[PDB]
């Protein structure tokens, strides 16, 4: 509800085909080992083939995934999830030591899911990566 | 996330043994006290944000610098800023009654609570006034009997107070 | 990914944007659910594509 | 990890909302049942030896190459007779644990998890594994509701090996 | 919309998985509690007349000047006093569909959802509803653990209010 | 897309490819000349525009009753917020239409493909135009009261405000 | 999603009216007869993967084209496509059984079904042969007589069947 | 924090591209605008503790039930009165602060920002200061162009405050 | 009995005239005082298993030797007991007949007429009941409104045992 609290930004040097898409996207968020035999949703794999599901709101499902909540929301604190979000989706460390705390209150009160759904709302993250593409490095 | 069910589960997974029968009696006894928890849970939910502001009656009132020109609590969007997360207190206090374990709360919680309080420039002693504030308010909704059976849950009013005294302790 | 079952089919005709690397093909349907569709039509009409047909499923 | 007490937070903590009645109901629902499933716990604990022993040498009746085919895979030697032990009992460990969870969690973080990636790679087969579940299944002696209790988690377990 | 038996499934369906037994536990318990939140959904509905009008003149009485001063948000003349006794009646109706339900949820999506907006532009002042509800709590009558399961929704919207 | 009164005449200008006419510039120049009374009249309409709605909803909703009634779909409380979530931002773009003096602003917003929604979700679009007419007869008629201010004509603007709610009542209806 | 207790308050809403003593009895007998569901539904969930391959046994046995080369089914993770979601099946009427009504059924495996086994050009009719195979073993196990105690499930047996001949009509 | 300097800043910050003639214009329009602005600054902290009790007793007047009803939240005894001229207080303040930035912003940040949260917790009715600020818009005594200035800024509370 | 409609009655017929203004005033003060009274009696006949049990534990705990004393007057026999529920279940009787009466002509008729003539002869102690009232007095859950008027007939009963 409340608009965030303005924090400064850090100087930043960065500032067959269908089957790999998918493993991409697994790649970033899971870190390879995560993906297994569990983690994976069949549901998931079926939209991209069948294309209801926009790679926007594919990545969504596997960031609110319950496998995805277990192995980081839960064992990590909320400080260090703001920044380990980042990584996966936005795929740059926060700038700011203090902008990172700031995101850490709000996804305490919206949940893990909140936090997630904020960050493609932002204009930032939709322009830099695009429905279309799967989050990279920047 | 632990429990009380789940942590002596874990403990019990890193010795490798099967669980003894005086486990499952002391397992058998949380049961038995389960219904009582239940009820002690409600009623702070159903007073959850009478609470917050009948400490925000003392917690301003006490330290009347806070509110007055130049304290952190002044402007508006401060003042609503320590109600937006004086109830996240409350939030997790009766996430961690209703788990029976303190261990969801100290993840999210208190884990960075100490490191922020410093950042930002908030007292953080002068939370630690008021979440005893709230302990003195929370127990004694939870013990009063209103259209209650009678029953003894004096257990579960100290360490009801145990979360309370760790949620002051990580922030002071 | 909508809490509900509440899904609209938008329609969009044509999308001015970067044209080769963010909008690779214009006129394509976006299927997004009830809870961000105030947030998605506001979406579209930045990037100054008109909306064609609005249909549930 | 997944428990019906755990299920209501995490349920409640993505909204960040309060415990609501709905959150709450579901804890009642399952105390109910918890003074059943702790029945089956001291049930399987207590022949916990005779469990064991009895489902390595079921697996042995009905694959008897397993104890014949010269490999580091295969039982046949003492070692892997040593590792039969070990495997099998694994499995009622993590029953009893999840018995008295409550919820499939400990079942699905300690035993389930990857097992398809492990079973690949040291050619394991799963077929194994379900034969002794399936003597311990009827032969726990069991009896009642606790008797139901024991036979989900164990059926749970079946369907995640095939 | 958010019911313990919706919430084992909205769970369970995020996740890709069945039903395990986790979200099957909630049902077994859920109906204990519905037992005994239809009891109170009787209590409600017989006494429905006798709450309202109960109501809606124990608000004129803490608040008399809402009865006197001329504004088209008072309840001045006799326009207010009907729209008075719909909009309070419209909360025991909704007070009774979440009891039934044994949710929070058709108090989530009727009532609660968009009240702070609604309010602020008509100027009702949130003061005067939750002066009603605490009266509905203590005069409906109702006894034993009804008692205690009207209680929670009427005070989960007293703290929506405020 | 975003155009203007200084800019649409650049862009048709444009496509002709040539240079702008005198008689364009003497137009542009009452433009500036008139462009005063725009802003002080526009002022007067954002301030009072949390009134404008609720005034509206005093009889947007008081002559078509059953919508708040039990079954009508501006029943429940946040589909009663929602329209007025909505309501104000017919005024948050038609106060931008004044401002940039030509409509172009509004149809893309509440133009373009409010008509499409209006018929996926269930709503009665025709009952929205009976209630965009309760807005002009307020926004016209504080618009044009002259209060504390010099009095001047101020009719170009008045007539053609009311234009911009006329299209705003034309592609929801 | 709706259940049996949210839609008949769904309905009672568009008519605006209080709830009435009729549907209350109705509702009763509803909770009286919900112990059986969830019996039914855990016999189900335990047996589900013992389901699909005896079912999908059958399903290629009478039509042996279809896995011969040629056939839809018959590349490997063609094979591993009609295995993914012959489960869905069983994943979305579990649901249906669960909550009472078949309206979670309908959003998931009848929605956009045969539009998609349209321009995929699988069968559509010979998902409908498999999956009333799939209810001749989902009845034969819910309503065995082995085991708990000898009750009346025929009631909730033609109706578990009643979604199964939804789940084969809007794929046919 | 929003000011038209600050609105040329943050429009060209964001396209990443330098000053153009059109951020520019926006910062020449705040001169002209400015000379007349600090004009009605001069005239509301002249005026403000005429301007303060002023409006605090005309809350009263309308309000005339808020010092006789005891409670924390009313103004029936002197410590309420002392929290009446703090808060009334605090608006000329801020609608001063807005003056002299030629923005809302001090205004968006330090007043309105998360009114609706503090005002529905406290119970305090936003019709109170709405009606203080009605009576600030009419006796200030300013004229002339700097009489319009402050009457956007008081008007612009009025209409957060609904 | 006595009630302030018939204390109007009884006073008029004395003098042999008609019901004037003087006896008809009398009349509304009793029907607008039900309206607390009645909701004041509903509070006490939902809670009737509440308070009696209540109110027996606290004599015990309050008089511990009256347990333990061998007699018939006392309760260390079961049937000793059985009468104690017994007393206590028709004083809460009375209470919510003279709550809804309106007046103290059911206590006077049927409880405290030869209240003090009894207990000098079976040596029950009136300051047994005394505790056991008070008891009730601060643990029968009704605060203001009728209440007030319902606590009174606990204290009118007090203080004719005394
Ligand atoms: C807005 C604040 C801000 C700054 C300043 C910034 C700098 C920045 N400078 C970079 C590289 C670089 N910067 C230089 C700069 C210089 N070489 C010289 O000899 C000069 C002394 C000097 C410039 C005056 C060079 C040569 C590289 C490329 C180095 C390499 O790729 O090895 C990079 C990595 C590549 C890239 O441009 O993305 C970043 C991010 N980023 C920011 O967000
Ligand atoms: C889930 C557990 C959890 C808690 C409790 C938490 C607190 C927390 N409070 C914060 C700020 C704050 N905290 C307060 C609270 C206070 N300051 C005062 O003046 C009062 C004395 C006191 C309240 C009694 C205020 C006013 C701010 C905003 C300060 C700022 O913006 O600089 C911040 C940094 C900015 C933010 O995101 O909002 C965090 C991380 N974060 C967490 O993740
Ligand atoms: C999740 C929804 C839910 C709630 C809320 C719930 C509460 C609940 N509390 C109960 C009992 C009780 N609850 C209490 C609690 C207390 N007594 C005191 O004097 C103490 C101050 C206080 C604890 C601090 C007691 C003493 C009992 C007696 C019966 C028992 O032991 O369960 C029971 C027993 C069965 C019944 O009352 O019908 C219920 C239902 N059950 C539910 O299903
Ligand atoms: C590899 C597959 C592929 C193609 C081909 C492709 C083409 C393509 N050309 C575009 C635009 C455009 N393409 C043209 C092309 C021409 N106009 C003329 O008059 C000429 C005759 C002609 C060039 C010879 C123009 C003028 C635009 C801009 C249209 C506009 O701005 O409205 C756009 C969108 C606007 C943009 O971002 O620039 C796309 C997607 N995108 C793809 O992903
Ligand atoms: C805590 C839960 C848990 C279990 C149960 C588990 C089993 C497990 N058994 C393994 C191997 C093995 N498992 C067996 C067991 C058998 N093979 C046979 O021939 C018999 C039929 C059967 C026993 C009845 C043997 C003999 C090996 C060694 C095979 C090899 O080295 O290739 C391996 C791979 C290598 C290893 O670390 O030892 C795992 C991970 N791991 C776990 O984390
Ligand atoms: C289904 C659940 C539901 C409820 C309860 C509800 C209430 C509700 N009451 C309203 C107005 C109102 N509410 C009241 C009621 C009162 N004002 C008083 O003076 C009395 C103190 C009090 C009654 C005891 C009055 C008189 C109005 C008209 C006020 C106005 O027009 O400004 C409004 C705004 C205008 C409207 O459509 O009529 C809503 C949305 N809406 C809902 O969707
Ligand atoms: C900026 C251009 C723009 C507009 C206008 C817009 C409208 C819009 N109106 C909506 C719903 C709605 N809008 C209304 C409006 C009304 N109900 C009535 O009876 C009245 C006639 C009317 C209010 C004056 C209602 C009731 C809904 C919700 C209906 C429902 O969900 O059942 C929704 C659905 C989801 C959501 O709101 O987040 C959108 C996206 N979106 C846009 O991007
Ligand atoms: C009731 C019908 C009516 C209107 C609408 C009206 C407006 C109006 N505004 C005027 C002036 C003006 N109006 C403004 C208003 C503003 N300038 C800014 O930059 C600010 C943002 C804004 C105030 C917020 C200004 C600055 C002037 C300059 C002349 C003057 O002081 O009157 C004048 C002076 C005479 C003229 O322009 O011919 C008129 C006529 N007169 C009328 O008879
Ligand atoms: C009769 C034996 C048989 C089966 C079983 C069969 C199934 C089947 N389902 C397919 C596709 C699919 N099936 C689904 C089904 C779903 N996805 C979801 O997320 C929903 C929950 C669910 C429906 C409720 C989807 C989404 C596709 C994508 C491809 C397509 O549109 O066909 C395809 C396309 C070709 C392939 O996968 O190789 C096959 C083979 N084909 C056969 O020959
Ligand atoms: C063959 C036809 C048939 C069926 C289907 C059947 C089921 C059945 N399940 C019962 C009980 C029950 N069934 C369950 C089952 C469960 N509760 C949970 O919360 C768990 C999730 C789930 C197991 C996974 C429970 C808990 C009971 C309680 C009573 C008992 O122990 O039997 C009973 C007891 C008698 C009755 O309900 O009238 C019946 C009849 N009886 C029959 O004759
Ligand atoms: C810097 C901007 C700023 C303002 C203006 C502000 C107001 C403000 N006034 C408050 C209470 C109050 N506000 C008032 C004022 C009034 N009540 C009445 O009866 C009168 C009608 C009216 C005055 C005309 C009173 C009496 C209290 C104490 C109420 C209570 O303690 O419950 C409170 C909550 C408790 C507090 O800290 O004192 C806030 C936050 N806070 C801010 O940060």
């Amino acid at each position: 509800s409340i608009p965030l609290l303005e924090y400064a930004p850090s100087s930043q040097n960065q500032r067959a085909d269908v089957d790999a898409i998918i493993w991409a996207g697994y790649r970033q968020i899971f870190s390879e080992h995560l993906i297994i035999k569990s983690n994976r949703q069949s549901f998931l794999e079926s939209q991209l083939r069948n294309r209801a599901i926009n790679v926007r709101d594919f990545i969504r499902g596997l960031g609110k995934s319950e496998v995805y909540r277990t192995q980081v929301a839960d064992l990590n604190s909320n400080y260090r999830l703001v920044d380990i979000t980042l990584k996966r989706f936005l795929g740059r460390a926060a700038y700011n030591q203090d902008e990172e705390i700031a995101w850490s209150i709000v996804i305490g009160s919206q949940g893990l899911h909140g936090f997630i759904d904020a960050l493609l709302d932002s204009d930032e993250y939709r322009e830099n990566f695009g429905d279309d593409i799967v989050p990279y490095q920047r | 996330t632990l429990d009380v069910f789940t942590k002596v589960v874990s403990q019990a997974d890193s010795r490798g043994e099967f669980l003894s029968n005086e486990q499952l009696d002391a397992l058998a006894n949380v049961v038995k006290e389960g219904n009582k928890r239940l009820d002690v849970v409600n009623r702070i939910t159903s007073n959850a944000s009478a609470i917050v502001t009948n400490a925000a009656r003392a917690l301003f009132e006490e330290q009347p610098q806070l509110i007055a020109p130049g304290g952190n609590a002044y402007t508006n969007r401060r003042m609503a800023a320590c109600l937006r997360d004086m109830e996240i207190i409350l939030r997790y206090v009766t996430y961690a009654i209703l788990a029976g374990d303190a261990s969801v709360l100290d993840d999210r919680c208190l884990n960075g609570l100490r490191e922020t309080y410093q950042a930002l420039g908030t007292p953080g002693s002068s939370v630690a006034v008021g979440v005893q504030k709230m302990k003195d308010a929370a127990v004694g909704i939870a013990n009063d009997p209103n259209g209650i059976t009678k029953g003894d849950c004096s257990q579960l009013i100290s360490e009801v107070a145990s979360y309370f005294d760790r949620a002051a302790a990580a922030v002071g | 990914v909508g809490e509900g079952d509440r899904v609209y089919r938008l329609e969009v005709t044509g999308i001015r944007s970067p044209g080769y690397p963010s909008v690779r093909r214009s006129s394509t349907v976006f299927i997004v659910p009830y809870e961000r569709l105030s947030d998605k039509i506001q979406q579209v009409h930045k990037q100054g594509g008109k909306i064609v047909s609005v249909t549930s499923a | 990890v997944k428990t019906p007490i755990t299920e209501a937070i995490a349920a409640a903590d993505t909204q960040g909302r309060f415990l609501g009645n709905t959150e709450l109901q579901s804890a009642r629902g399952r105390y109910e049942r918890a003074a059943a499933s702790l029945e089956a716990a001291r049930g399987l604990t207590s022949n916990a030896q005779r469990l064991i022993d009895g489902a390595t040498q079921a697996v042995y009746q009905k694959f008897p190459y397993t104890t014949q085919t010269p490999g580091p895979q295969f039982a046949a030697d003492s070692r892997g007779k040593s590792k039969c032990a070990r495997d099998v009992g694994h499995y009622l460990r993590i029953i009893t644990y999840s018995l008295v969870a409550g919820g499939t969690g400990p079942l699905d973080e300690y035993l389930i998890a990857g097992l398809a990636e492990i079973n690949s790679t040291f050619d394991l087969s799963p077929s194994w594994y379900v034969e002794a579940l399936k003597h311990i299944k009827a032969n726990h002696g069991l009896s009642g509701q606790a008797a139901n209790e024991a036979n989900t988690y164990i059926d749970y377990a079946i369907n995640a090996l095939s």
